[PDB]
């Protein structure tokens, strides 16, 4: 194929996208996302990794805010990051690994900028909302079985009455 | 007067008010339907209440006996008012038992109406219970399991089967326990109904956008103001909520003092069912309102995020009031992205949603149940108001099934054979049995079919034939001078002037209009449930559901002429 794209890049594959509501989530005090932001953004990721990595692989590794590589910043507040090894640039953290991290730790992150699973959209991890638990066995059941009773009861006592008067 | 003025107004009041009006007025349109009511009350409803009500009193006696001694060939008019009777208790009792089971989903604190069930990956909701709301879909699905078509039914569904059983048992047990201890419940149930709408309507009146519910329920729409099916609905709920034809009323005026006002006493209790219906569909519109707002802003929020996530626009910066105008800047931005999905992009105004947020037979209780989910503390009004909506069916239940019952206890032969406790029981267990046909998966369109054909055309038929009764057969002259002699002030010219000419006329040419249009149109359609698209579609009779539409109307209006034709036969 004679030619090229200006999208395709060598850490496309391994980028999560994310993107952020601020004013849907926090209405009106809603802070600006300048590049503090960024910083914090990318420093709670990169805690994110290490949790994951001390967790679950029992590893130490020395991650930091310059690791998390970040492209295609733009004003709706939606980018693509990828992190990568703690000194090793070639290698890159598959992302599989990345998004089990961000699930693992995804309360924090959430509540580091004060969003909640729906402003803070990581296109990929799909949060879970939580069973909804059920009764016993039924209120409405053992409501009807008590009304019931006491109108068969009802009936019978007056049936019975009446039978009995004449 | 204080207690028959107020056993009339018990009667009257009852869920023709509070459940059919409301969605009658949706269905046609709001004022459109309105304007007819009204319009159809004061040649209707005023004179040939009044006039039920002197024959009550000039003859004194039940409703066969006054039709049979005005003349004999007559007497089947008497008859065939019971069995319309019959068949509203036939189905009347199944919207109690939804009102029960309501009542008894209604002590948990997630309460089912109010969230959507999990869709199974447990990170989403259902798409039947998104595309519907929750409380539709409870109202659809968890309630009645409604089948797509008639054509497809099931079993009993033993819930709804459980409900209507309990119903018909609380049903025998009033009619067992109370029939003159009435004294202090007219002092409670006829304000408790008005004073859960009045709170209804305090709740109804502050939701966002509860004027547009009212603007919808108050514009009188011409173009659909045509509609002769509206006049037909409007002409049969005002004699399905007066409870004329049903014969009762005869009876209840047959134990009333010949020196009394009906004049008074006819007018008041029409204004006050009027009042009532008003007071209830005011209510029911302004939450219906609220609903279509909410439709309508979730529809342009959801068409605002999707042009957001594409155009990488800012979070807040595309509102709906610069919708249109940045489409179009998007549009000129560049048309090759904005083509793919042009056709995703949907047009949601605030009429359409008006027209077609909520309809059906449920519309009272989906309404109510989402004004009750949108409440402070949900189960105490959700109580209230089936609480409410109960005693007023049970109190129209308990006029339906004594109008019923009179002429079978009346009956010597029957009276002679077994207990009236046992004439009841039996008459339950008949109406019980054979109303587990509206607790099918498909039973809600027969009770579509019942609660649009089985009394509401031949109401018009049987107070047709009453009204030519009295005027032309027995003799206006001769009624009106036996009733001054009874109460000493002869009829106003106003009544004999409705009685003889204008209320026969309009009944007549509303029959022909509606036998023209259903002859033009010649395709009876009827409503039914699409979980698919989560809304209600159109869809044509099968064979077999004409006949029993048929059936219904035929048996009732048919009773009087064979009744004719067997005295006839017997003369000769
Ligand atoms: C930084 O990370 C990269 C991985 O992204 C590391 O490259 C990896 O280096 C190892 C060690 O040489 C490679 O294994 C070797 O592969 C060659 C290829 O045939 C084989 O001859 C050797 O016997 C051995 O199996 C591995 O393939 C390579 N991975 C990639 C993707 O290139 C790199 O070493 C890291 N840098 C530091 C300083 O640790
Ligand atoms: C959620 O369920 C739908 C089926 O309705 C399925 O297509 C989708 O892949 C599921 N999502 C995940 C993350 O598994
Ligand atoms: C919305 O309106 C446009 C323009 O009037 C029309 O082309 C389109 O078919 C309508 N419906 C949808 C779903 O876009
Ligand atoms: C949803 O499920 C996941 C596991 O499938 C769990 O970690 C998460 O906490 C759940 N969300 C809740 C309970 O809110
Ligand atoms: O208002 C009602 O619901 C009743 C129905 C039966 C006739 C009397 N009115």
């Amino acid at each position: 194929f004679v030619g090229w794209s200006t999208d395709w890049s060598p850490y496309a594959d391994q980028s999560i996208k994310v993107r952020i509501s601020l004013k849907s989530a926090l209405g009106d005090k809603a802070y600006e996302w300048n590049d503090n932001e960024m910083y914090l953004f990318r420093s709670s990721v990169a805690y994110a990794m290490r949790q994951y990595f001390l967790k679950v692989k029992n590893q130490m590794i020395l991650f930091g805010e310059e690791d998390v590589r970040v492209a295609n910043l733009k004003p709706r507040i939606s980018f693509n990051f990828f992190v990568t090894a703690p000194k090793n640039v070639s290698d890159i953290i598959p992302r599989t690994e990345v998004e089990k991290a961000i699930r693992m730790s995804r309360s924090r992150i959430n509540d580091a900028f004060r969003l909640n699973d729906n402003s803070l959209e990581f296109l990929g991890i799909q949060p879970t909302l939580g069973p909804p638990n059920q009764p016993p066995v039924s209120i409405w059941l053992i409501v009807f079985g008590v009304v019931m009773g006491v109108i068969v009861v009802g009936i019978v006592i007056l049936i019975f009455t009446g039978i009995r008067d004449r | 007067s204080l207690q028959f003025v107020f056993a009339c107004i018990s009667y009257a009041v009852g869920l023709g008010n509070v459940w059919r009006f409301p969605y009658l007025c949706q269905m046609y349109g709001g004022g459109s339907f309105l304007v007819p009511y009204i319009i159809m009350l004061i040649v209707e409803g005023m004179p040939l209440l009044y006039l039920e009500l002197a024959v009550g009193q000039r003859m004194r006696q039940g409703s066969i006996g006054a039709w049979r001694t005005i003349s004999p060939y007559l007497s089947g008019v008497g008859v065939a008012s019971v069995v319309v009777s019959f068949f509203l208790s036939m189905y009347y009792n199944v919207i109690n038992a939804w009102a029960f089971w309501y009542l008894f989903h209604s002590f948990q604190d997630p309460l089912p109406w109010s969230v959507c069930p999990l869709n199974g990956n447990h990170t989403g909701y259902d798409e039947e219970c998104e595309k519907a709301s929750s409380t539709q879909y409870f109202w659809y699905r968890k309630t009645l399991n409604i089948s797509p078509s008639l054509q497809e039914n099931g079993g009993v569904q033993w819930e709804p089967a459980l409900c209507l059983l309990l119903a018909w048992l609380v049903v025998y047990l009033c009619i067992l326990r109370g029939t003159e201890s009435t004294g202090k419940v007219v002092y409670f149930t006829a304000s408790l109904p008005y004073c859960v709408l009045i709170i209804y309507l305090i709740r109804g009146l502050t939701l966002h956008g509860a004027t547009n519910g009212l603007m919808y329920m108050f514009t009188p729409k011409i173009e659909q103001l045509a509609n002769p099916k509206a006049w037909i609905n409007a002409a049969t709920q005002i004699f399905f909520s007066l409870g004329l034809g049903f014969g009762s009323l005869i009876a209840f005026a047959s134990y009333n003092e010949p020196s009394n006002n009906c004049q008074k006493h006819a007018i008041i209790v029409s204004l006050i069912n009027s009042f009532t219906s008003i007071f209830a569909s005011i209510v029911t519109f302004s939450i219906y309102g609220f609903k279509a707002t909410f439709n309508y802003e979730n529809c342009l929020k959801k068409v605002s995020l999707l042009l957001t996530n594409t155009f990488d626009l800012e979070d807040g910066f595309l509102t709906a009031s610069n919708l249109e105008q940045v489409k179009g800047y998007l549009a000129s931005a560049y048309p090759s992205k904005y083509s793919e999905m042009f056709p995703q992009i949907k047009n949601c105004s605030l009429e359409s949603e008006l027209d077609t947020a909520v309809q059906g037979t449920g519309l009272a209780f989906i309404v109510y149940t989402e004004a009750i989910k949108n409440m402070e503390v949900s189960q105490l009004w959700s109580v209230l108001y089936f609480f409410m909506l109960l005693m007023l069916g049970i109190g129209s239940m308990l006029g339906n099934t004594a109008a019923i019952l009179t002429p079978l206890t009346d009956s010597k032969i029957i009276s002679s054979h077994l207990p009236k406790e046992a004439i009841s029981g039996l008459v339950c267990l008949v109406n019980c049995a054979i109303g587990m046909v509206f607790t099918m998966e498909a039973g809600n369109y027969w009770f579509d079919i019942f609660n649009d054909y089985a009394a509401t055309l031949s109401l018009l038929l049987i107070v047709l034939v009453e009204t030519i009764a009295v005027c032309y057969v027995y003799g206006l002259r001769r009624f009106e001078s036996d009733l001054k002699a009874m109460t000493g002030r002869a009829v106003s010219w106003y009544w004999k002037v409705m009685w003889a000419g204008v209320s026969p006329l309009l009944i007549v040419s509303l029959f022909v209009f509606y036998l023209s249009d259903y002859i033009l149109t010649g395709t009876l359609k009827y409503q039914a449930w699409d979980a698919s698209q989560g809304q209600l579609v159109t869809k044509d009779y099968p064979a077999y559901a004409l006949a029993v539409i048929g059936l219904l109307v035929a048996s009732s209006t048919m009773c009087i002429p064979l009744a004719a034709l067997g005295t006839f036969v017997q003369r000769r």
